[PDB]
């Protein structure tokens, strides 16, 4: 249970919680050694573990797939790779906690459940809000400047976290239209 | 006292053994016996992640010549430095001028590559390598896509370059 | 053997699986008050006829209400029948005679229900009003501390005795300000 | 690692065999100059492995370190090796060997790490000349 939760959420399916693209992870659900009391623990742990395979999925489709090579924004070009390597930098917090998890386990092999969802409680919120966010620039094939304007209206919210961790990947993409603007002007 | 006697969920280094063994018997079973992965840890930590930083000189370890679901997390860490084997490999010549001169400016970014690892990890765990080799193996990984493991030369190579 | 005895020594398994048990004590009144008074009941010849149980102690009820309290939903124990929460019948304890004992678990799964359906609520924002947004913040920061206190008693199961009325007591200046 | 480092070692060994071979009248006075000017680079080479040594003794030096301290003497004994072989074996002496040494300078230029070099080892050879 130690190792194995962590080996699945950082990117990695696990045996018992299985990948599926249309259930995300979900935990095997046919063991005598798991309950109802437990169970909402673990699936409420999956959110973020689901949503961590699919932006490192995602950020790892699009950055260093081509030479840049005819390319779209939906597909291929700097705005969508520039998203990708922003997305990574914010969720580099997300991996210093598991790697916090393992040590804490390495001092003491007891911990409960309630501890590792105590401290992953604030991530509980800030990867759901940002998951639909990326959803709908993935979906609808935006292309070009109008990427910005789409991460840029739901960083217009009402949620602090949210906000700081939008306006990060947005800066990021500011950065190569201001490196192209740089020589033209 | 006797105890409230530890669940499942507390206890983690004994009865997680127990269910590694557990689960790795019931998988084995529901295939039949073809698949056979015993021991749920083993060697150590400390010496798989070593292996793995042999790994990343593009040479020979001890697991390859260069739970279970080890093997899922080894295979991305061991990948990072397949690729670097494919620079070197790139690389002997100090016809064709400026393909030596290319060529030998790689490894000015090969050698960097190389002395990160054995001074950035004097051994850390396993995970921490995953992490760290992320931000670190793509740059070396964008250049591997470029280069041919012909590849041209004269001014085919200065005007694709350019 | 390998597993089973593994299981049989260290860990419970008693209530959450439907397999029955009996535990021996030395019980003499201070801890058999549940079955001196039984006896009583049937040398008086109610006419029997008893309710199903699967005889779980004091200390998994604990627990089980800890984590109730810390706001997961969907419990062995304290599972809902009308929407509501409510404590499981199979519930015996050595003493109390499960009178005293549904009372408090009782007024327990009433606080339960208030702070499931606030979780509930948060649990509706991960699937414009801006408000609500900034509620829910607020509601957050409530639980994050609540469930922090919760989670260090639910140690305290693991490494001393613990009882109702400690765990009572505990929680008063936050009974106080979920009203 | 040790499958790495020992190249040096067949390169110094050529090196101090075309020292002593080539150090009468029968190849010229041309090739005594040349054999003198790479006699400092044997020593050089000797002065490096000391240090390591007096490094190795209280337990503080590793194969790795190794590796880094000998990268760059391993260039300089490699192409001294190289030339040295070529001539022997042709048997070339003289201003035969003074011209191949110029177009040894030329040979490997695109890092210009040989061109350096080959550039003084030509100097020294030419002033008997």
């Amino acid at each position: 249970m130690i190792h194995e939760l962590l080996l699945a959420l950082s990117g990695y399916p696990g045996s018992i919680f299985t990948w599926n693209k249309r259930s995300g992870l979900q935990v095997s659900q046919d063991f005598p050694f798991l309950h109802p009391s437990e169970t909402s623990v673990l699936n409420r742990l999956c959110r973020l573990g689901t949503d961590y395979i699919r932006f490192t999925e995602f950020i790892e489709q699009y950055t260093g797939h081509v030479q840049q090579q005819q390319g779209q924004g939906g597909l291929h070009g700097i705005y969508l790779r520039a998203f990708c390597t922003g997305l990574d930098s914010v969720l580099q917090p997300y991996r210093q906690a598991l790697l916090d998890l393992e040590q804490e386990f390495l001092g003491d092999p007891h911990l409960s459940i309630s501890h590792v969802n105590y401290f992953l409680d604030q991530f509980q919120l800030l990867f759901p809000s940002v998951m639909v966010v990326v959803e709908q620039i993935k979906s609808q094939k935006i292309h070009g400047c109008q990427i910005l304007e789409t991460v840029y209206k739901h960083s217009c919210g009402g949620l602090p976290p949210v906000r700081s961790a939008l306006e990060k990947i947005l800066a990021v993409c500011h950065g190569v239209m201001y490196k192209q603007l740089s020589a033209w002007m | 006292g006797h105890r409230e006697e530890p669940y499942l969920t507390e206890a983690g280094r004994d009865a997680f053994d127990k269910f590694c063994r557990l689960h790795q018997g019931e998988l084995q079973l529901l295939a039949g016996g073809v698949l056979q992965a015993p021991q749920p840890v083993l060697v150590k930590e400390c010496e798989l992640v070593k292996d793995v930083l042999n790994v990343l000189i593009g040479v020979v370890s001890a697991t390859f010549s260069l739970p279970e679901s080890i093997s899922s997390l080894l295979s991305e860490v061991a990948e990072y430095g397949t690729c670097y084997t494919r620079l070197s490999h790139f690389s002997l010549q100090p016809k064709g001028l400026v393909f030596q001169a290319f060529t030998s400016g790689l490894r000015r970014y090969l050698q960097y590559y190389r002395a990160c690892v054995l001074s950035t990890p004097p051994t850390l765990s396993l995970l921490t390598i995953g992490f760290l080799f992320k931000k670190l193996g793509r740059q070396l990984r964008y250049l591997a896509e470029l280069c041919g493991v012909a590849f041209p030369t004269g001014v085919k190579l200065l005007s694709y370059l350019y | 053997p390998d597993d089973r005895s593994w299981l049989e020594h260290h860990v419970v398994h008693q209530y959450w699986t439907a397999r029955p048990s009996q535990f021996p004590h030395s019980l003499h009144l201070h801890s058999n008050l549940a079955a001196v008074w039984d006896q009583h009941l049937y040398s008086s010849d109610p006419l029997y006829v008893p309710d199903d149980r699967v005889l779980v102690t004091e200390t998994q009820v604990i627990r089980e209400t800890l984590w109730l309290l810390s706001g997961v939903k969907k419990l062995f124990i304290f599972q809902l029948i009308d929407g509501k929460v409510t404590v499981r019948n199979n519930i015996i304890v050595t003493h109390l005679t499960h009178s005293c004992l549904r009372s408090v678990l009782e007024q327990i799964a009433a606080y339960g229900q208030v702070v499931f359906r606030l979780q509930e609520f948060i649990d509706e924002v991960m699937g414009p009003f801006r408000t609500y947004q900034a509620f829910m913040w607020a509601l957050y920061k409530y639980f994050i501390s609540f469930k922090e206190e919760l989670a260090e008693i639910e140690k305290c199961i693991i490494n001393t005795t613990i009882t109702l009325a400690i765990v009572v007591d505990k929680l008063a200046p936050r009974l106080s300000q979920l009203k | 690692l040790v499958h790495r480092i020992l190249p040096v070692a067949a390169s110094y060994s050529a090196v101090t065999r075309f020292i002593e071979e080539k150090s009468s009248f029968e190849y010229g006075q041309v090739n005594h100059a040349l054999a003198a000017a790479m006699r400092t680079l044997v020593k050089e080479h000797l002065i490096l492995v000391s240090q390591l040594e007096q490094l190795h003794r209280q337990g503080l030096l590793s194969l790795q370190k190794l590796w880094f301290y000998i990268q760059p003497a391993m260039r300089t004994m490699d192409i001294l090796a190289s030339l040295a072989t070529s001539v022997d074996k042709g048997e070339c002496l003289g201003g035969s060997t003074l011209s191949l040494l110029h177009d040894r300078s030329f040979s490997y230029t695109g890092d210009s790490q040989a061109q350096e070099l080959c550039l003084y080892l030509t100097k020294a050879a030419s002033a008997p000349y």
